[PDB]
């Protein structure tokens, strides 16, 4: 992400971020503490970095549910584009 | 000069161009070398023991089958001499054994048969009987060893046992309660238990890996097997689903014979009465009756072991 | 006068052992679990029992004149490969923390209530420790090993100790937790020294408490460290099977659970008889009480029969919650001889306060 | 105590070559030279013991091959004193082996005195040299004295190395770098191929500096530093090409 | 010297000589795991402005405790060792926490609650103990419990029994911050619109000394919050923000940003770095959509 | 002088030498050692000081040579025992704790009474009023060596310390006799879990079991006694209980209004007040608080009267302070 | 110059103690007082960097322009993607 902002303008994209968007809702033991760091990371990184857009954080979503509005917090994930089809 | 140290760190080959080899140490260190002198391209191979000058990473020696893990946990009984008079009255599938093992072995075929039926009837014995009869390496490796916290480790264990017993092939591989690893479940959840599946899947592909080898007899004992696959009954895989139910009454008197056999006795004994009053013993319960009887013989004061001794071998609760 | 004296106590031994020191420090190198005699490439002559360069000397005649190699560690590690090789490098926990009591204080002690066991013990243990001959004359030997389960050791060990002492045989009690400890061949060697001292003590009871401690039949060997635990179990089983003379030496396993057994264990010719510790009963408690009482100053006008009347059947150990609880009632009632209600209240109290 | 070691750089490099490739092993073998009066450790030569699959040892020394050579060397006219011991000690300042000592110590017997030459062939390659020679004991000293008579002499205890060759090979050395004319002017008159770069290189200099100068408005990167060192590197290299034209 | 030496002390050891080459600065690095410490964060409280009444209350439950602890020690009390905010959510309450925690010059720490006690024995509670450690190192450091507080920006809505044991061990630390600590202007911010799911032992002072509730808010708060957020963005004169905030209903100070973003969304879609008034009131309803939507 | 006499003893060593752990002291006056860097060598002391001064598996003076034992090295890293509160005739007496007498007699009859029987007690209930205060009460009332240890303090993940730690405690218990054995907060070394294998800590049980091995290794006529303080009842061995040895589970409960009033009358008067403040005034408004919120009502009352800017606290402040804390 | 040379090792620059000094990391995790570029200065010096170290001289030879691909498990990299829209 910094390397991208080292590469700024760069791109940030994610394949089904809803995979990491799932985090521990309880003590979830194995495999779920990364996304704790990693989801909240971007949450901390979205919510914790300025708006000068050389880089957009993009995320593939067929499923936006395991996401959190912490992502959806405006100024951060503003744009929601829906693949129709249809 | 060169030779040797006790021992070297061994390493596993990758390339064998034609003169080229890289290995990675028992210290976990990848080194190329022109394939060294003391070693042979066939001896040369991944998963290998090698005398290797550690400093030079020059493979000094090949190292053979050796203090290499047999997985001390794993338990080998080599071709134990056993007959089919171990547990009597089972001569029924003792034929099926011969039909699935001896006859396939001694002529040119399955790589083994599927047992089922309660042991203590000496399923193992009939295996070990076949292990003497065919004179094939008996391997009883506990599925307790095969169920693993490590990914495909029982597979590795089955892999070692595969080779290690095939080292000693002709072999009868005797699986203890196949239903332990006899579970692939039904679905995509295999993360949780890959092992019981994948370890099973390991042997299957090792079974799917030969047919005409009758040296290898993979003999899977259960009280009854759980899943059934045309794999699980297959020529080249477990071919023959083979029962060992608790044998019939004087099939057990035949066992009770083998049990009432070696007791010094007064001949009060009547097996069939015992054998009918006892019911459906896996053999040793007759012997439970019997050893009680012998015990009860001294508990009856007799060195001779009598029907009463045995009916008191019955009397100590046989359920 | 006092200047230098500490020096040659050491500097000598220092410089002296500084040979042995530098006789370790060659190739960058009792009680061996691991000899580290390292990367001697000509030669390395080492058992490394270790995750760094685990090593073994044998397979072909391999020794070294005094010393295989170095480490200060010279030897076979603990897990042994060939022999000796350079005299013992080995063990590891002191000798044995297991219990060996010949002629235990229990002849009849918690023997109250347990007789079935005790009777089952008798032909398994008593009559053979009396006369293995009759069993040879039966054609068998006694049941070569005997599982005991239910409440352990309360009377269970004592009941074993009984027939041990009832026959005055040596009673070897062994704790499976002692068997499963922090190094390799932990129980093995002990199980060895057991089997060593077994036929030394023969006409004796080898008794295993906590065979659930060593684990029984389990898939837990899949973890990879429990193999040793199993290997110890393997060791024992492997060992115990053949060479324990079980006409004289008695093989007995105390446990909570009879089912947990490694299938090898209950096999005929290994464990023939399989017994539950018979729970101390209305009578057993009384006498088990009565003995618990004798340490205390207790009323003898009252009966431990009387107390055990009130009590349901509980472990021969807990029967002090009956008795020794009234050492206070002795001084609570200030009856140096604690009275009926003293222990009745104890039976009240401990069971009242029990609620578990 | 201040003792004069003298090496044939031949033998030096010979060892190096042998030692450079010798990694892992400490290279082993003779050390050919003498002692001129005291202090004087001469080296004409040296050589590999052949590989020791037993590694460096007092044992792995074979005096067969030396003689073989030494004969052929005597045949060569090649003859010296074996003056000590030189090995390749990867990442070793330290000391070689008390063995190596004992090894030598067994051997310096054969002389008035010897060496065990420390080499880290690793640390040798650095473009500077890494090396030492121990012989741990003295007569008295430069005459050190006490610990011997007090016994228990152990230490690193280097000797003081030197070496000499000649202006002769020096030429033949500096001959390193028909010839020049073919080798020089004209042989690297290739420039113009890069004029673009040669420009662009020079071109790029410019920017770096407006930058640099600017900061004038602390410590280095300084506004008036890299400026010259930058616009001065493309000045010359750009003038030498003129010689061709 | 020997005496100047201290435990943990960073030094130059003579490397190969394994004697001290010299002494260095004994020192270390920060921590993570969802309890991570954030070092004197930066925000100012006038941006949720119009809420400064509570902020002035926050100033009296934090800043004036933090700025001058002794005015309350001249008062003689134990000034707030922890702080609460209560009432309408969504203003960017984190700012209310931070802007003061910023103004106070205090490390504002963020600790996800449910992980402070866990299934792994010692794993969860280790966070608790270490949390007590690296917080006070940089004291004054104003702690905040993540995944607890119902202010609504930080809201997980705490938890009843999951955070309770966490609380019980933190309330342990919060009676421990009431122990030999007496750590004040070391404040876990427990700022919650919900006090039931958490033990009443927390509101027991020394954990939260000065119990203060942050309302309202309303048009006015937002209008200001609006006038704050719309202030940043270039606008079109003639704009009446009160009307816009009069349009605003069920909206909050962070949702106020939505309006300015949507009015900006409008105006940037209007090809305007300026923004008219209409966009905002249009943005109101459009944010009043999402305020009412989902 | 003695400087050099000693210094030569240092001059022996050489230096800097290696702090390193023992493994097995051996009578050869060698011993096998333990290195964090894991050279582990069977090696000798430099003998003036004593092997006996140290234990197998302890950090000892070692050269850089073979790690030859140089002599006695602390390994001051811990105290003389594991983690302990070592007290004798401790501060807390049954009087200082407010009325706990319900279970004071439990700790009295078990420990105090026999000292002229069971070997000790199990504390349960709440700390800071019942358990900790009771802990020292009869310990003071028997006036013996009170050893306070928390299972979290002892929560040893190293295999064998937890026992050795407890043994280090039992080391004191035997020598420092009469020794009150107190055991605090066992949630960790005392939960026997389900198994001896596969991720369950033996050092849990192994600590406890040996602690229990040493626990079950003593019972008395009232001299030396044991205390078990924790909230987890069934994670523990019944042999750890061993009914007949510890039959006392002392489970504290919120001090009843009078026992409260004693902790009140104690802790009300010990925070300044206005005679407006009264016990039954403070008794009644309570829900049956712990002995702490007794105090805590009284404590804050100062602060709330300090919030009134008065050292003599009103009746409301307490009523506020309690209904606060 | 030739003091510098290639066969170096990797670490992570931690922190300067002062100019041409600092604590860094090793890919062996070694962190020690070492030297750095006298080449760089201050603004030239970079406060955390993958770094270049001599083995024995063991000092900072140079920073490493930022490393990327560790685990994690990397990132999407399509440099000039092949897809035109429509």
């Amino acid at each position: 992400f910094r390397l991208a902002r080292e590469n700024a303008p760069s791109i940030i994209f994610i394949d089904e971020v809803d995979s990491i968007a799932t985090k521990r809702f309880d003590a979830q033991t194995g495999s779920d503490r990364e996304v704790q760091r990693i989801l909240i990371e971007l949450l901390t990184q979205m919510d914790g970095f300025d708006q000068s857009t050389n880089v957009k954080v993009i995320m593939a979503t067929n499923r936006a549910d395991t996401l959190d509005p912490a992502l959806l917090r405006p100024g951060r994930l503003d744009r929601k584009i829906e693949f129709p089809s249809l | 000069k060169n030779n040797r140290q006790l021992p070297y760190l061994v390493a596993n080959v990758v390339e064998v161009v034609g003169k080229a080899a890289v290995v990675k140490t028992s210290s976990r260190q990848t080194v190329f070398l022109p394939m060294v002198g003391l070693v042979d391209p066939d001896k040369l191979k991944p998963n290998d023991l090698v005398g290797v000058n550690k400093d030079s990473y020059l493979i000094l020696d090949t190292l053979p089958s050796e203090f290499d893990s047999r997985v001390k946990a794993m338990e080998v009984d080599e071709k134990p001499t056993e007959t089919y008079s171990d547990v009597g009255g089972l001569d029924k599938q003792i034929e099926e054994l011969v039909e699935a093992i001896v006859l396939p072995m001694k002529r040119a075929a399955p790589k083994g048969a599927l047992m089922y039926g309660p042991p203590g009837t000496g399923k193992t014995l009939l295996a070990r009987a076949c292990a003497a009869q065919t004179n094939a390496t008996f391997l009883k490796l506990a599925a307790p060893q095969l169920v693993q916290m490590y990914i495909g480790e029982g597979a590795k264990l089955v892999r070692d046992a595969f080779a290690l017993a095939k080292e000693k092939a002709p072999t009868i591989i005797f699986i203890d309660e196949l239903d332990a690893i006899g579970t692939k479940r039904f679905d995509s959840e295999k993360s949780g238990d890959r092992e019981v599946q994948r370890t099973m899947l390991e042997l299957l592909n090792q079974l799917d890996g030969f047919s005409s080898d009758d040296r290898v007899k993979v003999l899977a004992a259960t009280n009854r097997v759980d899943v059934l696959d045309p794999a699980l009954l297959r020529s080249g895989r477990l071919d023959r689903k083979i029962e060992f139910p608790l044998p019939s009454e004087d099939s057990r008197a035949q066992i009770l014979q083998i049990h009432s056999r070696k007791m010094t006795t007064d001949d009060d004994i009547n097996w069939q009465e015992l054998a009918r009053s006892t019911d459906e013993f896996n053999g040793a319960q007759l012997k439970a009756v019997t050893v009680e009887a012998g015990m009860i013989a001294l508990r009856n004061g007799q060195s001779s072991v009598k029907h009463e001794d045995f009916v008191e071998g019955i009397s100590e609760v046989q359920a | 006068l006092k200047q230098t004296e500490n020096d040659l106590k050491d500097i000598e031994a220092r410089i002296k052992e500084k040979a042995g020191v530098k006789e370790s420090d060659t190739g960058l190198a009792h009680p061996l679990q691991v000899a580290r005699c390292t990367k001697i490439i000509k030669a390395k002559y080492v058992i490394n029992l270790k995750q760094i360069a685990k090593f073994v000397v044998g397979l072909g005649e391999r020794v070294s004149p005094t010393d295989i190699e170095e480490g200060m560690r010279v030897g076979v590690d603990r897990s042994k490969y060939n022999i000796e090789l350079p005299l013992p490098p080995r063990i590891d926990p002191s000798v044995t923390m297991m219990t060996v009591e010949e002629k235990p204080d229990v002849t009849y002690s918690d023997v109250g209530g347990c007789k079935d066991q005790i009777e089952k013990l008798r032909e398994v243990v008593e009559l053979p420790l009396l006369s293995p001959e009759r069993f040879a004359t039966l054609g068998i030997d006694p049941p070569k090993g005997i599982l005991l389960y239910g409440p352990p050791g309360t009377g269970k060990t004592l009941c074993a100790r009984a027939v041990a002492n009832r026959t005055d045989a040596t009673f070897i009690r062994v704790i499976g937790s002692e068997l499963v400890q922090k190094y390799v061949g932990e129980g093995a060697r002990m199980v060895r020294e057991l089997f060593e001292m077994a036929r030394t003590k023969k006409a004796c009871i080898i008794f295993f408490d906590e065979i659930d401690a060593v684990g029984g039949a389990r898939f837990d060997d899949g973890a990879g460290g429990d193999n040793e635990v199993q290997r110890t179990m393997l060791e024992l089983i492997t060992q115990l099977d053949g060479f324990d003379p079980r006409g004289n030496i008695k093989v007995m396993f105390a446990t909570n659970r009879p089912n947990t057994l490694d299938p090898a264990l209950l096999r005929p010719g290994r464990i023939d008889r399989k017994v539950e510790f018979s729970l101390p009963d209305l009578e057993g408690r009384a006498n088990i009480f009565r003995i618990h009482s004798k340490s205390m100053s207790v009323e003898r006008g009252i009966r431990w029969e009387l107390i055990s009347r009130l009590c349901p059947n509980s472990t021969g150990a807990e029967l002090r919650s009956v008795c020794t609880e009234a050492g206070m009632f002795a001084i609570r009632a200030r009856r140096k001889v604690a009275t009926e209600k003293d222990f009745l209240k104890a039976v009240d109290k401990v069971i009242s306060g029990y609620k578990k | 105590t201040k003792e004069t070691v003298y090496i044939s750089s031949i033998a030096l490099l010979k060892m190096l070559k042998h030692g450079r490739a010798g990694v892992p092993m400490e290279v082993m073998g003779l050390m050919l030279g003498e002692f001129v009066d005291d202090y004087t450790v001469n080296v004409v030569d040296v050589f590999a013991m052949p590989q020791s699959g037993t590694g460096v040892s007092v044992e792995a020394v074979d005096d067969v091959f030396q003689a073989k050579m030494m004969d052929m060397l005597k045949q060569t006219g090649r003859d010296q004193m074996v003056v000590g011991w030189y090995h390749s000690h990867p990442g070793f300042g330290c000391w070689l082996s008390s063995v190596d000592v004992n090894t030598q110590k067994s051997f310096e017997q054969l002389n008035s005195r010897a060496v065990a030459v420390v080499v880290d062939p690793i640390q040798s390659v650095k473009g500077k040299v890494v090396i030492d020679a121990f012989r741990l004991i003295d007569t008295g000293a430069l005459i050190n004295i006490q610990a011997l008579i007090h016994g228990l002499n152990r230490h690193y205890y280097s000797l003081n190395i030197d070496y000499h060759k000649t202006a002769k090979e020096t030429k033949m050395l500096m001959n390193l770098h028909y010839e020049e004319k073919e080798e020089s002017n004209l042989a690297a008159t290739k420039s113009m191929v890069k004029i673009a770069e040669q420009y662009s290189k020079r071109i790029e200099e410019e920017k770096e500096l407006t930058e640099e100068e600017l900061k004038t408005r602390v410590g280095r990167q300084d506004p008036k530093k890299h400026l010259s060192e930058t616009a001065d590197e493309t000045l010359e290299n750009n003038i030498v090409s003129v010689l061709t034209a | 010297n020997v005496k100047d030496l201290k435990a943990s002390q960073r030094v130059c050891l003579r490397s190969d000589s394994y004697m001290l080459h010299k002494v260095l600065e004994n020192k270390a690095d920060p921590l993570v795991s969802l309890m991570m410490v954030e070092k004197v964060p930066d925000s100012t409280y006038d941006m949720v402005g119009g809420l400064t009444k509570q902020i002035k209350e926050i100033k009296e439950v934090i800043e004036l405790p933090v700025k001058h602890p002794e005015l309350f020690e001249s008062l003689g009390i134990a000034q707030p060792k922890g702080v609460i905010l209560y009432g309408p959510p969504g203003t960017g309450k984190t700012l209310l926490a931070r802007a003061v925690a910023h103004h106070t010059d205090c490390k504002f720490i963020r600790v996800s609650g449910a992980e402070l006690v866990q299934k792994y024995i010692g794993e969860g509670s280790r966070m608790v103990r270490e949390l007590f450690v690296m917080a006070r190192e940089h004291a004054p450091s104003i702690i905040f419990m993540d995944e607890i507080d119902s202010i609504g920006s930080t809201r997980v809505e705490g938890s009843g029994g999951g955070d309770s044991e966490v609380q019980r061990t933190m309330l342990e630390l919060l009676n421990q911050l009431d122990g030999f600590e007496t750590s004040k202007n070391i404040k876990i911010i427990m700022a919650t619109n919900r006090l039931d799911i958490l033990d009443p032992a927390l509101l027991r002072p020394g954990r939260i000394d000065r119990k203060i509730e942050f309302p309202p808010p309303s048009v006015a708060a937002r209008a200001e919050i609006l006038r704050i957020h719309s202030r940043k963005m270039n606008l079109t004169r003639g704009i009446n923000l009160r009307k816009v905030a009069e349009k605003m209903n069920g909206c909050s100070g962070a949702d106020v940003k939505g309006v300015c973003t949507e009015a900006g969304m409008y105006a940037l879609r209007e090809r305007r770095i300026h923004v008219t008034q209409e966009d905002f009131e249009l943005a109101v309803g459009k944010v009043m959509n999402k305020n009412q939507e989902t | 002088k003695q400087e050099e006499e000693k210094k030569q003893l240092e001059e022996i060593r050489g230096n800097p030498l290696s702090i390193g752990t023992l493994e097995e002291i051996i009578d050869d006056d060698h011993a096998i050692v333990t290195s964090p860097t894991m050279p582990d060598y069977y090696v000798s002391i430099l003998s003036f000081v004593d092997k006996e001064l140290l234990e197998p598996g302890c950090s000892v003076l070692l050269h850089h040579k073979t790690m030859s034992i140089v002599g006695v090295l602390q390994d001051d890293a811990d105290p003389m025992v594991s983690v302990m509160k070592m007290d004798k005739s401790p501060t807390e007496s049954y009087s200082d704790i407010g009325g706990l007498e319900s279970q004071i007699q439990e700790i009295k009859e078990s420990v105090e009474l026999p000292l002229t029987p069971p070997k000790g007690v199990i504390l349960y209930g709440a700390p800071g009023t019942g358990k900790t205060l009771l802990a020292k009460a009869v310990a003071n009332q028997t006036s013996a060596t009170f050893l306070r240890i928390v299972g979290s303090e002892l929560i040893q993940k190293y295999l064998g310390d937890g026992p050795r730690l407890c043994r280090q405690i039992f080391k004191v218990a035997g020598e420092n006799a009469p020794s009150i054995v107190f055991i605090d907060e066992i949630d960790a070394i005392g939960t026997k879990r389900y198994d001896s294998n596969s991720g369950g800590e033996r050092e849990i049980q192994r600590t406890m079991l040996e602690l229990l091995n040493q626990l079950d290794g003593f019972d008395d006529r009232g001299d030396v006694k044991v205390i078990m303080a924790t909230n987890k009842i069934e994670t523990l061995d019944p042999a750890l209980i061993r009914p007949g040895r510890i039959d006392r589970k002392i489970l504290f409960e919120n001090p009843d209004l009078s026992t409260k009033k004693k902790i009140l009358g104690i802790h009300t008067s010990k925070m300044n007040l206005s005679e407006d403040v009264n016990l039954e005034t403070l008794v009644t408004t309570k829900d049956d608080l712990s002995g702490a919120d007794i105090q805590a009502m009284c404590t804050e009352a100062g602060l709330l009267a300090l919030r009134e800017r008065r050292m003599q606290v009103t009746a409301e402040d307490f009523k506020q302070a309690k209904e606060r804390v | 110059k030739r003091i510098q040379s290639v066969p170096l090792v990797i670490g992570q620059f931690l922190e300067p103690i002062d100019q041409n000094t600092g604590i860094v990391s090793s890919t062996t995790g070694m962190s020690y007082v070492v030297r750095i570029l006298s080449t760089l200065d201050r603004e030239l010096l970079k406060p955390s960097m993958s770094v270049a170290l001599h083995r024995h001289s063991n000092a900072l030879v140079d920073i490493l322009p930022p490393d990327s691909d560790s685990s994690i498990s990397v990132m999407g990299e399509n440099e000039k993607p092949d897809v035109t829209y429509a």
